[PDB]
């Protein structure tokens, strides 16, 4: 909602302000912005249109590429260490936020698909929280858990303008 | 049926001959100089009753309904419009 604004006006910017290369926190909520969309080839486009001068001059951008390769791979566990890793107050904090609850729900959505039946140590790397924490929420949600072997098993007007338009 | 105002005596002479081919005929009688809105047809049927004690074929009349024949009305509508088209062809939405 208020993120798809802030895109909006910051791919405005990118353009409009600089005389080619545009200030660092510009571009580190414009990539920012990309991961949350899920539109990778351009985030990946944007670290590339990126210069070496920019690289040195900040180091939370690269961190917020580095989520972003694993996301290419599709390593659940992985995004999670790395969303830990970096933090940069305001300028990125309430759009990391929305990244860490769009990659959350990406991966519960995609195993509820995915594995007729799963084993609960590998969906625990998926929502990114502990065995005991998540055999807790399975049972509420409505998933059967499995005890034993521990496996968790996922659960008139358009008529007449046709007519109109054949007879004519 | 017959044509004229109320009834007459020349009316139930011609209803015996009828009852030859039916003993039990029904009569109607149009009015065309009715200066009246309702419907100006009345019914009658043919009762046989004594009066000073002699049998005279007297009528009694009846009151009436309205029924089916689908198939027949779709013609009345068309009877009863009396429309004209337009432009074109006038249209099969319009139609339908």
């Amino acid at each position: 909602f208020s993120f798809k604004k802030l895109l909006d006006q910051c791919e405005n910017q990118e353009l409009e302000a600089p005389g080619g290369i545009a200030t660092p926190p510009v571009y580190g909520q414009l990539l920012a912005l990309y991961l949350l969309h899920n539109d990778m080839n351009n985030a990946r486009y944007l670290w590339k249109r990126i210069p070496p001068a920019i690289k040195s001059a900040n180091s939370e951008l690269g961190g917020i590429w580095s989520v972003g390769q694993r996301i290419w791979q599709r390593d659940f566990p992985g995004i999670y260490t790395t969303i830990n890793a970096h933090q940069w107050s305001e300028t990125v904090q309430p759009i990391m936020e929305a990244l860490r609850d769009a990659t959350r729900r990406r991966a519960f959505a995609l195993v509820s698909q995915a594995y007729t039946s799963i084993i609960a140590d590998d969906f625990a790397a998926f929502v990114g929280l502990p065995v005991e924490e998540a055999v807790k929420g399975i049972l509420e949600q409505g998933w059967q858990a499995d005890s034993t072997t521990r496996m968790v098993l996922p659960r008139l007007a358009r008529l007449t303008d046709y007519v109109a338009f054949l007879e004519n | 049926y017959t044509t004229g105002g109320p009834p007459d005596p020349s009316d139930i002479h011609v209803h015996k001959q009828v009852c030859e081919i039916i003993e039990s005929p029904l009569f109607l009688k149009l009015n065309p100089m009715t200066k009246h809105t309702d419907l100006p047809v009345s019914v009658f049927e043919s009762v046989i009753d004594i009066i000073n004690g002699e049998a005279t074929m007297l009528f009694a009349e009846l009151t009436y309904t309205l029924a089916t024949e689908e198939a027949e009305r779709i013609g009345v509508d068309h009877v009863a419009r009396m429309t004209a088209t337009g432009s074109g062809e006038n249209s099969t939405v319009a139609e339908h």
